[PDB]
């Protein structure tokens, strides 16, 4: 997920 | 939290907000006379619906990226499990963007800063959701009337996100504590500045959720009629949060 990536 | 500590939270949230805005408020105000011509408005209106959706979803996605950066800056957020971070962002990121939109809205002529100039709601007519767009502009008009300070919009947007009632939270009591700290900071700040009168004038709860629901419903219709466009030309972050 993009969102997982953006979160770290 | 104690008094100095509540006030430090106010300050931290304000700085996080200011640091994660797309554009500086002074640059938006200085551009208020720069308004799309009739010809330019017509150009937008005549664009195909799929292309205008794609373009608008691109700008929405960029705005969402800034909200994720804001969330990451709030105390406690980065310490929540990823499930809960994503629960909060799915439920609230679009709400935050709709609140932030008031910075780009000129209540005097009912225009918004979009792609380098100010235009009215009629700029977006190609999307085929004019009732929704009208409701969004009216929501910005309601927020403009409040004349938020930076502190007030920073804290109010933090509270849109940090909401312990969201279905799916695995650490509900932690989020409860974070939300309470923020509420106490917000209300303290309003008490100190003689601005408690705004609390009665904030949008009813339900209003933001209804705008966000309308978007998802409209998206469902779009994606059904144009699935390859969504697959090929909408941003992944948008699809992850809304599809
Ligand atoms: C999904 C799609 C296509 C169709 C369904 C309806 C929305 C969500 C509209 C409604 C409001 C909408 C017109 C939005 C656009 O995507 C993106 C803008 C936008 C973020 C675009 C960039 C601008 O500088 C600004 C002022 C910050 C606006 C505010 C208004 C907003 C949110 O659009």
């Amino acid at each position: 997920k993009i969102l997982h990536r953006l979160l770290q | 939290a104690s008094l100095t500590e509540i006030e430090h939270l106010v300050q931290s949230v304000c700085k996080s907000y200011r640091e994660t805005c797309q554009l500086r408020l002074e640059d938006l105000l200085r551009q208020r006379s720069n308004i799309f011509s009739r010809e330019e408005v017509t150009g937008y209106q005549r664009k195909s619906m799929w292309e205008m959706w794609e373009r608008c979803a691109h700008h929405l996605t960029e705005a969402i990226q800034y909200v994720v950066e804001f969330a990451k800056r709030l105390s406690g957020f980065m310490e929540l499990c990823q499930n809960d971070q994503i629960v909060l962002l799915k439920a609230g990121a679009m709400e935050v963007v709709l609140v932030r939109m008031c910075r780009a809205y000129n209540a005097d002529n009912r225009t918004v800063f979009f792609e380098g100039k100010y235009g009215g709601m009629e700029l977006f007519r190609a999307l085929g959701c004019s009732e929704l767009i009208s409701s969004i502009f009216d929501f910005s008009h309601s927020l403009s009337a409040l004349h938020f300070s930076e502190d007030e919009i920073a804290l109010y947007t933090a509270l849109v996100l940090i909401n312990a009632h969201r279905p799916g939270l695995q650490e509900k009591r932690k989020v409860e504590q974070l939300q309470y700290n923020l509420e106490l900071a917000f209300h303290h700040h309003l008490c100190k500045t003689h601005r408690q009168s705004i609390l009665a004038k904030l949008p009813p709860k339900g209003k933001l959720r209804s705008l966000c629901s309308q978007h998802v419903e409209r998206l469902q219709i779009f994606q059904h009629l144009h699935p390859i466009v969504v697959q090929a030309a909408f941003p992944p972050l948008y699809k992850e949060l809304f599809s």
